[PDB]
């Protein structure tokens, strides 16, 4: 096959994929020239001048992610050893290792030694996502990519315990530099799984919502069914949802009734049970100052009212009364009718049970 | 490149060194601790590197002592020509950190004074062994048997005992041989102060020189590495045992004894796990089990250790005699209250929190509940360890302070209660989610908040619904006490139901309810201009009553007054500060002539800006 010869040297004159499939039927044909090809690579891209080593380099990877087929465990780490020192040296090469390394994370053939070898060294000498648009828009793929193989809790963490805490922290070492929306998405997406997926976050949690916040001005819903996504950012939810009902800007005032919805309703109902009161308090708050947010904050009432129901009559019950003894002259009169008539309309519209606590509660009222 | 100690043209000579140490730099490196002795093949100031460190060495020293400019550079040509990559050897150097500490004990002057800890602390950093050897050990020399004594530099020149601490202060910040090394002197010195000489002062700044060097390593966490800071307990704590002993000052001085606790808990902060629960297991079979000291059966100062101890032990390790402990300490404050001082009564509260929040669960706290006694020890019990419920953010903590709210209507129960209602929202500043350690606590920042937003309404409806100087007094010193230690612009929706009570806590005795209600009137004002516009006829006055020297008016309420004037008359419009502008101007004349100054200058301002404001 003289086909592999010819195209590992007319990848340098810039043919691309033309030269790439080439690469592939000869792959076909002698079915051992891909070992022969990368390793003829191994120097050809070693040149210092731009082109001969882009254009090596791209190849490589691209036949690297071709061949999935022979690929060893200590034969891979070894691959990698000329991407950590391509990264090293110099930039526009780096990004083909960047699609290099969103290639080889998906696969299984990562050994325990590679593992390690990434977690610890891609960011030792490359600090991913520190420079440029694309060298800093591939870091979050590869890291992702390398969360989403076996790190994810599919087999939880049997071998790759390791990685748990650190990856908190070198996926916190690839932030502050990502501007474009997509990477946004990105970090927004690893947040939320990084959370709910993964185990021991508790431990170093509340850190990786700071990339959030630092990327948090849209398309921005990544970001808020990331805060919702876990009852882990029940402490962290709180802690800013709380802020947001006090805010002025009433898009982020939406969205974030929008991300309480979803946390009233993933958070079991004992942190519900237990913020029912000052929730209601602030809801009621914004009831006074308001897809708008009124119906937003009606359908957080009536979540919320649901959870204690669903959870323990006990909380739902002393909900109902501290809304009686609080809105009673309301409905008995002829003063705001409107807000609290339609605060028991959200709250009865549950169930049937719920629906003849407002009917027995208000219209005897009225 | 001639020698002379003219100062002008030694001068000359030194700002020419200054390019040509930068020109050698580019052309070949600078140090690393590994190239401390490795010199560059060659060059021709190898040939001149001779001159030039004999010319600086007269420059900075066997020179005049008036030199600032001269050896401000003479030091920093030092420093510079040290950062060149093994190119000066250790005699060098170690002759360069002997001239800047002669030069600096010596001279008082500011300029060569910190110049010569500048050039200390870059070899400090450049040259482990060689500062600590030269420098930190003579320093540590220079201090004699006994305190209040002149520490003779020289014939002459004389430091102060406290320079030698200040200096130990300076560098050791980042040196991990350094400090551990001063960490144990400054333990020895401190039992040998306390054994053979008598003094509290200087066993007051050493154990406090221990606890910030702890500290500027635990910022680091890799100064004193985990291993590191276990043999420097190994080796300070026996030290600290055997001055506990003896009277000395930190068992005659409870604050030495808090530093002590401090001590204690960074050693401990920065322990392994694995080694962790043994040391814990002593702990726990030291302070609960048996052992001579007993927190369980006699109160005891030390005991307060014990509390930065279980913060700083591991939690997520095996201490089975948790319960225990929290229930020999509740039944130790029930019985010996009368006796227990003020540093044992406080401690064991600190260990009630530290159990609440750390080992003990919520289950053994609400097992532990009992209202049927309306006591000041069952109070401070349950207050205590509620606070850490509320740290852990649970309904009971939620729920029980509904209670303490309802309980709070009473008449003489009430009234303590509202004055003790602060302890639920403090700072803890031992069980946070502190960097490094994670198995601290339970620990919730949301706390805070959540309490302000359980208390706050119910305390206004109350007050509200209160006629009597008693319980509306409670309900306002309640109120306060909380938003005290709630940050005043965090809790915004309540701001406009709390401007009655607001309004209501600008005349009490502590100026901490001062401080909180003037900086929460600012907040308001900034934002809410419909109350400020509707009651500034009433807050005027009020505010002119605090900006009055009283006996409970400090010098900073009275500034805080000032601040609060100014800002209300920025927002309010001019027409009601047309009408507020005279009095302000004549109710301050004992504000701008006080005792402080900021007191007086900010009150001169004041005056200006209000007449300017009602000129124009």
């Amino acid at each position: 096959a003289v086909v592999t010869f010819m195209a590992n040297l007319n990848i340098d004159d810039s043919k691309a994929n033309e030269t790439a499939s080439t690469v592939t039927d000869s792959i076909v044909h002698r079915s051992i020239k891909l070992l022969e090809v990368v390793v003829a690579l191994k120097d050809y891209f070693l040149s210092e001048n731009e082109v001969e080593r882009k254009k090596a380099l791209t190849c490589l990877t691209t036949i690297l992610a071709k061949t999935p087929k022979d690929h060893l465990s200590k034969n891979e780490c070894s691959v990698i050893f000329q991407f950590y020192q391509s990264k090293l040296d110099d930039q526009a090469l780096a990004k083909e290792v960047l699609e290099g390394f969103a290639a080889l994370a998906p696969m299984k053939y990562v050994s325990i030694n590679e593992i390690a070898q990434l977690l610890r060294l891609l960011l030792d000498n490359y600090q991913q996502g520190q420079h440029l648009a694309s060298t800093r828009l591939w870091p979050f793929k590869i890291l992702r990519k390398i969360f989403d193989r076996f790190f994810v809790n599919g087999s939880s963490t049997e071998q790759v315990k390791r990685i748990n805490d650190l990856f908190i922290e070198t996926f916190l070492h690839v932030a502050n530099g990502e501007k474009d929306p997509r990477n946004l998405l990105l970090s927004f997406a690893l947040n939320k799984s990084i959370t709910s997926s993964l185990q021991n976050v508790e431990n170093f949690k509340e850190d990786l919502f700071d990339v959030l916040f630092c990327y948090f001005p849209d398309l921005k819903t990544a970001l808020r069914s990331a805060i919702t996504a876990t009852p882990l950012f029940a402490e962290d939810a709180y802690s800013n949802l709380l802020d947001k009902l006090t805010a002025s800007s009433p898009v982020v005032k939406n969205d974030t009734l929008l991300t309480l919805l979803e946390c009233v309703r993933k958070f079991g109902g004992s942190s519900i049970l237990e913020n029912w009161t000052l929730l209601w308090n602030a809801l009621k708050f914004e009831i006074m100052q308001n897809y708008t947010n009124y119906d937003a904050c009606l359908k957080i009432i009536n979540l919320m009212a649901l959870q204690l129901y669903n959870f323990d009559k006990v909380s739902f019950e002393k909900f109902f009364t501290h809304v009686l003894d609080e809105l009673k002259p309301n409905f008995k009169y002829e003063k705001d009718l409107k807000q609290t008539c339609q605060i028991l309309s959200a709250i009865g519209s549950g169930n049937v049970e719920i629906f003849n606590k407002v009917i027995s509660s208000t219209f005897p009222l009225f | 490149l001639i020698n002379t100690s003219e100062v002008a043209k030694l001068k000359l000579l030194i700002m020419n060194f200054s390019f040509f140490v930068d020109s050698y730099i580019d052309l070949f490196g600078r140090t690393s601790k590994e190239s401390l002795g490795t010199p560059v093949p060659n060059n021709k100031m190898a040939e001149y590197k001779d001159e030039i460190i004999m010319i600086l060495s007269m420059a900075l020293t066997r020179s005049s002592k008036a030199e600032v400019t001269i050896r401000t550079l003479s030091v920093i040509q030092f420093t510079k020509m040290i950062k060149m990559k093994g190119f000066l050897t250790p005699e060098e150097v170690s002759l360069i950190i002997q001239y800047f500490t002669e030069e600096i004990l010596t001279d008082n002057n500011k300029n060569i004074y910190y110049a010569c800890l500048e050039g200390l602390k870059t070899i400090s950093e450049i040259y482990e062994d060689l500062v600590f050897e030269i420098s930190l050990k003579k320093l540590l020399d220079l201090l004699p048997d006994c305190f209040e004594e002149k520490i003779r530099v020289n014939d002459e020149e004389n430091i102060h005992i406290e320079t030698i601490l200040k200096i130990i202060l300076d560098f050791t910040t980042s040196r991990h041989i350094l400090v551990k090394e001063s960490i144990t002197f400054l333990a020895t010195k401190l039992n040998r102060v306390a054994k053979i000489s008598k003094s509290r002062e200087y066993c007051f700044l050493l154990i406090s020189t221990i606890y910030s060097l702890f500290n500027n390593n635990n910022q680091n966490e890799n100064v004193l590495n985990e291993e590191d800071a276990l043999a420097l307990k190994n080796a300070i704590e026996p030290k600290l045992f055997e001055i506990i002993t003896q009277e000395s000052a930190i068992v005659s001085d409870n604050y030495n004894l808090t530093l002590l606790s401090n001590v204690l808990f960074f050693t401990n902060l920065k322990i392994p796990q694995a080694a962790h629960q043994e040391e814990l297991d002593r702990y726990n079979e030291l302070f609960i089990s048996e052992g001579k000291i007993r927190i369980l059966d006699t109160p005891n100062v030390l005991a307060i250790s014990y509390a930065k101890i279980l913060s700083a032990l591991n939690k997520n390790c095996q201490f089975p005699q948790k319960f225990t402990v929290l229930f020999g300490t509740v039944q130790l404050l029930k019985k010996h209250a009368p006796r227990m001082t003020e540093t044992e009564k406080l401690g064991y509260l600190e260990l009630l929190l530290v159990l609440s929040n750390k080992f003990v669960s919520e289950k053994d706290v609400i097992g532990l509940f009992d209202w049927k006694d309306l006591s000041v020890i069952n109070l401070e019990v349950m207050v205590w360890l509620t606070k850490g419920l509320i740290m852990q953010n649970s309904l009971e903590s939620s729920e029980i302070a509904k209670k303490f709210i309802d309980l709070l209507s009473n008449e003489e129960i009430g009234s303590l209660v509202s004055k003790l209602f602060e302890v639920f929202v403090m700072d803890i500043s031992s069980l946070k989610k502190f960097k490094g350690i994670s198995w601290n606590n339970n620990v919730k920042i949301l706390y805070k908040q959540k309490f302000f937003g359980d208390i706050f309404q119910t305390l206004v409806s109350n007050y509200k619904n209160t006629v009597d100087m008693t319980i509306k007094c409670n309900y306002l010193t309640a109120l306060s006490l909380v938003l005290k230690h709630t940050p005043s612009q965090s809790v915004g929706p309540f701001i406009n139901d709390l401007f009655p009570l607001l309004l209501q806590a600008l005349d009490m005795p502590d100026p901490e309810v001062r401080v909180s209600a003037l900086e929460t009137l600012k907040d308001t004002t900034d934002k809410h201009h419909t109350l400020i516009t509707e009651h500034v006829s009433t807050i005027v006055p009020l505010l002119l009553s605090l900006s009055l020297p009283h006996k409970y008016n400090s010098v900073s309420v009275r500034l805080i007054a000032l601040q609060l004037l100014e800002m209300i008359t920025t927002v309010v419009p001019l027409n009601y500060c047309l009408s507020y502008q005279d009095d302000v101007l004549s109710a301050l004349i004992p504000v701008l002539s006080d005792k402080k100054r900021i007191i007086r200058k900010q009150c001169v301002d004041t005056r200006q800006v209000y007449y300017e404001l009602g000129q124009i």
